[PDB]
């Protein structure tokens, strides 16, 4: 269903359209979608959800996208490598920037809270 | 951009709307107020269950239970506890308030850190 | 309560003697043995309440001596963790004010802080890697 | 050439250590189940090597022979094992987690294992169960030792601010 639309939106290469249908799908369906998704468009898709992670405040959503992605298409990425090693390398960067920004601040705060909560 | 000014704050009728939030349930107006001014060092550094700190902490707690603005929540919370940590260790109400904040803060931290953790890790593995 | 002095004063006298000793010290080994006791009952800072207790009664110059050795136990990965746990029991049983005061503190405190941060980075990275299990499984 | 002498040596040491340890664990749990029938009269008769060492738990004999191998050879040595040894290893790894015995080491070796034995482990339901055990315990261990240093570093920052 949504899948169909997303494969067409990639089939057209129209970036804005890809984005509309991308944010369109509900978070509960992402599994289903990524599972049935064409492998040839998987590297391209990665480049996308990478660039979305680092240019639009939708953390849980994008991280979920990468999550279900590596989950359903991991062995593939492994064996293939090649050009995908660039795609991979921007995903890593993408989660890294996401990591050290949302972790560094969070736990620090809560640790201080903890000490204060203990006197 | 906004995430450049956010990293700028941590290097360095307002109280009206924030206190009106106590009457209301949505400190939303106040959140926008804060989202405005760049020298929050001047503003943040500023009786009986109607002193500003309890309600500010309550406002960050409110934002946490949303699904947005984790970034500025933490950013504001660290500069809050950068200078107010000696003054709030003296009072009791804002202690129970931080005790409530820590709840939501914890749940969500767990969620997000498992996600960026799982992803960061598995991807670091796959590129090997 | 003379019996109580007798039973409780045992480990107190033991540890205090260890700290007096500027020898390499089985102090490490006493702590080590008592913090990983196969029976952790009851549930508290060291598992043996008695250890928290003797930690609390601590002589202050000896608290300092304990930190001075703690910073040394933080250099090795092996001895590190037990150091982290006694540091933890120490900081949790004592409010900061008693500890801010002295009886040369800051340099030791900074060696401690630095190396603790290092092991923090290390362990975080290890959680990230550890999710490998999560994937492999499912 | 020589690398395989090293590898092989370091393979045999862990393999037989794991044999002794696993047999020991099995005898003691047998004795457990046997004593829960009748608590009176029931001797362990453990292998002489443990009682020779100062009567130590299997876990630590295993852990020590492990901790003893050269960092570099640890890889190929892990790989060279027969698969027959593997489940025991997980059974000990679980234990290393359950008591937080040398976490970074038990990790490093656990990754080396998983990286090379995916399918084999995920096959047999027994190995997956022990793997769920190590998952839980190692996760709990890392959690606790993390939060500890966090609180430690909070208090350190607060006394450094206080000074």
């Amino acid at each position: 269903d949504y899948l169909k639309a997303l494969v067409m939106a990639f089939r057209l290469n129209e970036a804005g359209l890809i984005t509309r249908v991308y944010q369109a799908i509900p978070y509960t369906d992402i599994g289903l979608v990524v599972e049935q998704f064409p492998t040839v468009y998987v590297p391209r898709l990665l480049r996308f959800v990478a660039a979305q992670t680092e240019q639009s405040p939708h953390m849980e959503f994008c991280l979920l996208w990468i999550r279900a992605l590596i989950d359903k298409h991991g062995p593939w990425l492994a064996a293939n490598r090649g050009k995908v090693d660039v795609e991979l390398r921007v995903v890593a960067r993408a989660v890294a920037k996401m990591r050290d920004e949302i972790r560094r601040l969070a736990d620090e705060n809560v640790y201080m809270v903890d000490y204060l909560l203990n006197q | 951009k906004k995430e450049k000014a956010a990293a700028n704050g941590a290097s360095r009728t307002f109280t009206s709307k924030l206190l009106v939030g106590g009457a209301k349930g949505d400190y939303t107006d106040f959140i926008e107020h804060l989202k405005a001014l760049p020298p929050a060092a001047a503003d943040l550094e500023l009786d009986e269950a109607t002193n500003e700190l309890l309600h500010f902490i309550r406002a960050l707690t409110s934002r946490l239970v949303a699904r947005r603005d984790y970034e500025l929540t933490q950013a504001w919370m660290t500069v809050f506890l950068r200078l107010h940590f000696d003054l709030i260790m003296e009072n009791e109400e804002l202690l129970q308030a931080l005790g409530e904040w820590r709840e939501h803060q914890a749940r969500e931290r767990d969620r997000l850190s498992e996600l960026v953790g799982y992803c960061g890790g598995v991807v670091s593995f796959l590129r090997s | 309560t003379l019996e109580n002095y007798i039973h409780a004063g045992a480990y107190r006298d033991a540890i205090v003697l260890a700290l007096q000793l500027n020898h390499p010290g089985r102090l490490l080994n006493l702590f080590t043995n008592v913090v990983t006791t196969r029976n952790p009952d009851p549930d508290s800072l060291t598992g043996l309440k008695a250890v928290d207790d003797v930690l609390a009664k601590l002589s202050d110059e000896q608290i300092f001596q304990l930190l001075l050795r703690l910073r040394d136990w933080n250099t090795n990965a092996r001895t590190a963790p037990v150091a982290q746990r006694v540091l933890w029991a120490l900081f949790k049983s004592h409010p900061a004010n008693k500890l801010s005061s002295l009886s040369s503190l800051n340099e030791v405190l900074d060696a401690i802080k630095v190396y603790t941060e290092r092991h923090y980075k290390r362990i975080e990275e290890l959680v990230d890697e550890s999710y490998l299990v999560e994937y492999t499984l499912r | 050439t020589k690398q395989t002498v090293e590898t092989l040596m370091a393979g045999e040491r862990i393999a037989e250590a794991l044999e002794l340890g696993m047999t020991d664990l099995n005898t003691i749990r047998e004795w457990e189940e046997a004593r829960q029938i009748n608590p009176n009269i029931a001797p362990p008769q453990r292998n002489p090597i443990f009682v020779a060492l100062g009567n130590i738990p299997a876990e630590t004999y295993v852990l020590n022979t492990l901790q003893k191998i050269k960092p570099a050879s640890l890889h190929d040595a892990l790989l060279v094992l027969p698969f027959s040894t593997i489940p025991s290893l997980l059974t000990f790894l679980n234990l290393f987690a359950q008591r937080e015995l040398n976490v970074p080491l038990t990790c490093r070796i656990l990754f080396f294992v998983l990286k090379t034995h995916h399918k084999q482990i995920v096959a047999s339901r027994t190995m997956r169960a022990t793997l769920e055990k190590v998952r839980a315990n190692l996760r709990a261990a890392l959690r606790r030792q993390k939060d500890e240093m966090g609180f430690n570093i909070a208090a350190l920052k607060v006394v450094s601010m206080q000074l």
